[PDB]
């Protein structure tokens, strides 16, 4: 499956 | 987590810890590291 397209990163 | 460049590992409520790379400029799933 695609995952979140190309993204800077993520914490909460 | 030891990323192999460095790149970041988040929890995304998909349930996954997704590795994504600037370096890579792609977003994959699972530890690359592994």
């Amino acid at each position: 499956t695609p995952p979140p397209a190309y993204l800077p990163p993520e914490d909460p | 987590g030891p990323l192999p460049d460095g790149w970041e590992q988040a929890m995304t409520q998909d349930g996954e810890i997704y590795y994504i790379n600037h370096k890579n400029k792609t977003t994959s799933w699972l530890d690359p590291r592994l």
